[PDB]
């Protein structure tokens, strides 16, 4: 304190995730799970209004609508992996309806 | 609270300084003598090295050959086409080493002629017993 | 800053919050709303922007509550009380001013002091305005104790104390507008000569200080952060660690030599593994070359499948010495580096004995400033006062500082020539044995009802005591005295009839050839209007120097300006006075020091007053009757003129703390 001439200087001192990680997780859930993803109800309406267009007055077993159930969820997962390698292919991530008319197109379905 | 630029200071030099009271000049000694044994060592392997430069005067001059600078043709003839065959079978995969043995033959054009004569000449099999030696 | 915040700045104290003195006098206020403590603030400091504002009359407490908001009356008389508060403890209305309302004349309780220094000077004018009966028992035939100033003729120089340490904050910018002071400004510009008279260059000067500055450094994280502060169940000084400190650097300097002397046996081993590589394959290239020309003998096309041994043992040989080429450039790069870096090691750079001479000097500066050697300072608390420094520049009195005491004295009971022997303390008064300097048998007696001792520290550890108390002080009294320390500085004194320096210089520094002596004339300076200079001895030297002649320092003195300056521009001088405050029994050294072990407590317990026992068995607690003041009191402010000036003011407002209003009564 008594340096009057050149001092001495030293001796001083809610949560949201980010976009794709629900996804991803969703996507793990249900590669991992079988249960039919279309519900049961709606689904059998719908295929008893394009019955009556080919024929009136029908009556549909129980198991042959599980069965038309289980083949459309199969060629619509099957169609969408074939849609998303088409996207990707494309250098996007976003499925458009120009993958899905693409990959019908390489099916041969016209 | 930090040490200063270029600048190291660790409480076991303080503590190894005043361990005693003859403490500094034995550290100050030790590393003298550390000082003498590197520059021993110094001037021993300088003497090696300088012997080893003594066995390599003249270089590879009187071992060097001249260029056989040749252009590269585009036909292969039955004597060129054998060539390259034992030259893979000697060299393998080695373009650049086929190409100099053949010596017309670019490396381009030795690497074409592993596809089209893969079968007529069996490369496969020729490969797989070079890479048995 | 200005106004009320302004003048909490300048009266030491926060200008948005309150001390704890002032928590414990109105625990009413600190304890209430927030509001109520801002109006409190306010008014504090508006009283302090009005005392600043004038300290040459008194400042009242009608006019400043009349000059204060309007018509202010929306407190039931709150500004009395305060007003009150602050003028009594030193905060507001502090030194000494002409006082308005005149003084009590019946005066209330005696007091004696010992000691006419600045602490033993403000305490008793303050007393004394405060209505209480005051007599001053000074053993030297002058006022100032540790101020003294050589005056003779026009030949002005202050043996003890004459700068200060800056305006901002100091109540003595206030003394200066009380008492006539001429205060000049330091030029910080102080030339360095080595032994030999010549001057250090600018870069060699601004290295040695950066390096000093350096080595500080390292005391600072020595002491904060390593706590470096054992060493064999004794407590570390400061010397020890900056030696050992600069002892590492050089063991850095040999390890930055290994270091690369071990980069040199690495690369110099891969030469060596490279060249023995270029051996073998020259070897092999050399039987190569040997075998082929056999083969060349022989024409191509007479032999078969000689185009693909001839080719292949020739592009063998081609990549053989392709490589040989690369490591031949590899040896190209080695011999350019054994060429680039052979005379040109990252090395040899300690601090010799070039730097160490300037490095003494700075060490002596900072002994100086201590006025003890590096190795009796506290590692810990040698700094512990560097928070409460003082804004602005460096000042000094113009015309010797003793025109602050002298000034002081005035209207004051000071018996000059008494040197105080004993002081009983019991608890119904005090009673001080004193006798004259003149003749040690003629002796004086004074009751009184409390003493203020300003005596130094130095005096009370030294045994056999030079003043007795009666009864003696308490162990832990004593031992906080033993524990500290009492420094030691000197001065020189040198008039000439003419001018022979620099006159636009103030000070310029001399350094010494060993560390033993570092402190032996290291420093002169220039600042009064004869030309005087004013040598400086510090450190051990300094308690060697006062047992030489004055002839054989002026000679000193004078050896070492004839060899910066010549013989004949060095004429002789016509006064000498050299200082010897070890020697002088009314001081016993200079200026107090935080010695090794001890700490700012240690002036917190010299601050507080002892208590004698009950005189009859079973009465209640006495009231404390000794009180102590001086420089080595006060923990903020030690070791300075305005620090022992705030432990007078302390004691004063100590005075209301002792009688504590009139509720103890009823
Ligand atoms: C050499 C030196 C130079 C300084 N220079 C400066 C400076 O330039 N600037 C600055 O701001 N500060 C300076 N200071 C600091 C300042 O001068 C002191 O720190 C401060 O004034 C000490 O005052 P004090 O009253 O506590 O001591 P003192 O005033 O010394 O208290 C003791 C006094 O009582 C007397 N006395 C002694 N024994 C007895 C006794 N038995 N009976 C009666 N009286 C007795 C002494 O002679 C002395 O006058 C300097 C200090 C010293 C030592």
């Amino acid at each position: 304190t008594m340096q009057t001439a050149r001092k001495s200087t030293g001796g001083k001192a809610p949560h949201r995730y980010r976009p794709g990680t629900v996804a991803l997780r969703e996507i793990r859930r249900y590669q991992k799970s079988t249960e039919l993803l279309i519900r049961k109800l709606p689904f059998q309406r719908l295929v008893r209004e394009i019955a009556q267009d080919f024929k009136t007055d029908l009556r549909f077993q129980s198991s042959a609508v599980m069965a038309l159930q289980e083949a459309s969820e199969a060629y619509l997962v099957a169609l969408f992996e074939d849609t998303n390698l088409c996207a990707i292919h494309a250098k996007r991530v976003t499925i458009m309806p120009k993958d899905i008319q693409l990959a019908r197109r390489i099916r041969g379905e016209r | 609270r930090k040490p200063p630029k270029g600048m190291f200071l660790s409480q076991e030099d303080v503590e190894a300084v005043s361990a005693n009271a003859t403490a500094a000049t034995t550290v100050l000694r030790q590393l003298d003598m550390e000082l003498v044994s590197v520059k021993r060592q110094i001037q021993n392997i300088k003497q090696t090295n300088s012997a080893l430069k003594e066995k390599l005067d003249g270089g590879i001059e009187p071992y060097r050959l001249p260029e056989v600078i040749q252009k590269c043709n585009a036909r292969w003839t039955t004597e060129e086409q054998l060539l390259a065959v034992q030259a893979i079978r000697k060299y393998g995969r080695d373009f650049q080493a086929i190409s100099d043995v053949i010596g017309n033959k670019s490396v381009v054009q030795v690497k074409n002629f592993f596809v089209n004569y893969r079968r007529r000449f069996n490369i496969d099999e020729v490969l797989q017993e070079w890479e048995a030696e | 800053p200005s106004g009320v915040e302004g003048a909490a700045f300048q009266s030491r104290l926060p200008h948005d919050r309150m001390t704890s003195q002032e928590a414990a006098c109105f625990p009413d206020i600190i304890s209430g709303p927030q509001q109520t403590q801002k109006v409190f603030l306010f008014i504090r400091n508006r009283t302090l922007q009005l005392w600043l504002d004038n300290p040459k009359i008194q400042l009242t407490f009608e006019a400043t509550l009349q000059q204060l908001e309007a018509p202010y009356n929306s407190d039931t008389v709150l500004v009395h009380r305060v007003h009150s508060y602050l003028e009594r403890h030193g905060l507001i209305n502090f030194g000494i001013y002409k006082r308005i309302k005149p003084l009590p004349t019946k005066k209330t309780g005696k007091v004696i002091i010992i000691g006419s220094g600045v602490s033993g000077l403000a305490a008793a004018r303050q007393l004394q305005s405060f209505g209480m009966d005051v007599t001053l028992l000074e053993a030297r035939d002058r006022v100032g104790g540790r101020v003294a100033t050589f005056r003779k003729g026009n030949y002005v120089a202050d043996l003890g104390a004459m700068v200060v340490t800056g305006l901002g904050g100091n109540p003595m910018a206030v003394v200066s507008k009380q008492v006539n002071m001429e205060l000049a400004k330091i030029k910080q510009k102080c030339p360095l000569y080595e032994a030999n008279g010549q001057a250090v260059p600018k870069e060699k000067d601004e290295m040695v200080e950066q390096e000093f500055n350096r080595l500080l450094e390292a005391t600072s994280y020595l002491s904060h952060q390593l706590d470096f502060n054992v060493l064999n169940n004794k407590p570390v000084s400061l010397g020890q660690a900056l030696e050992v400190v600069i002892q590492l650097q050089e063991k850095h300097v040999k390890d930055e030599q290994i270091e690369h002397w071990k980069k040199i046996v690495k690369t110099q081993e891969e030469l060596k593994e490279l060249l023995n590589k270029m051996v073998n394959l020259k070897e092999k290239i050399k039987e190569l070359h040997q075998q082929y020309k056999e083969a060349s003998e022989v024409k191509p096309p007479r032999d078969i499948t000689a185009e693909f041994l001839v080719k292949s043992k020739h592009r063998d040989l081609t990549a053989l010495c392709k490589e040989y080429d690369e490591l031949a450039e590899t040896q190209g790069k080695l011999e350019e580096k054994l060429q680039e870096l052979e005379a040109n090691p990252p090395s040899d750079v300690y601090l010799s004995s070039r730097d160490r001479q300037i490095l003494d000097w700075h060490f002596a500066n900072l002994e100086f400033a201590n006025a003890t050697p590096l190795s009796t300072l506290s590692l810990k608390h040698w700094d512990q006062d560097d928070d409460f420094e003082f804004t602005g520049s460096h000042l000094t009195v113009r015309n010797g500082y003793s025109c602050v005491p002298v000034a002081l004295a005035e209207g004051l009971d000071i018996k000059l020539n008494t040197a105080v022997r004993q002081v009983r303390y019991t608890a119904s008064g005090c009673e001080v044995i004193a006798v004259n300097t003149a003749s040690t048998s003629q002796t004086f007696i004074y009751k009184c009802d409390a003493v203020l001792c300003t005596l130094p520290l130095g005096v009370l550890k030294q045994q056999p005591p030079a003043v007795q108390f009666v009864p003696p002080l308490p162990e832990w009294k004593t031992s906080a005295v033993q524990r500290m320390g009492f420094g030691n500085l000197n001065k020189v004194v040198l008039c000439f009839d003419r001018v022979f320096w620099d006159p636009s210089v103030n000070l310029f520094g001399h350094v010494g050839s060993t560390t033993a002596s570092r402190g032996e004339l290291f420093l002169f300076w220039n600042l009064y209007k004869a030309p005087i200079l004013l040598a400086l001895v510090a450190g051990e030297a300094a308690g060697i120097m006062e047992a030489i002649s004055d002839a054989v320092i002026v000679g000193r003195c004078l050896a070492i300006l004839k060899g910066i300056f010549g013989s004949s521009a060095v004429p002789q001088p016509k006064e000498t006075v050299v200082s010897r405050w070890r020697a002088d029994p009314w001081a016993r050294g200079s200026y107090s020091y935080v010695a090794a072990g001890s700490s700012g407590n240690d002036y917190d317990l010299m601050a507080q007053p002892i208590t004698p026992g009950p005189s009859i068995p079973g009465a209640p607690q006495p009231i404390p009757r000794l009180f102590f003041a001086g420089e080595h009191t006060i923990r903020n402010y030690p070791a300075t003129v305005h620090g022992a000036l705030l432990s007078g003011l302390r004691e004063a407002g100590r005075i209301a703390d002792q009688f504590l209003g009139a509720m103890y009564t009823l």
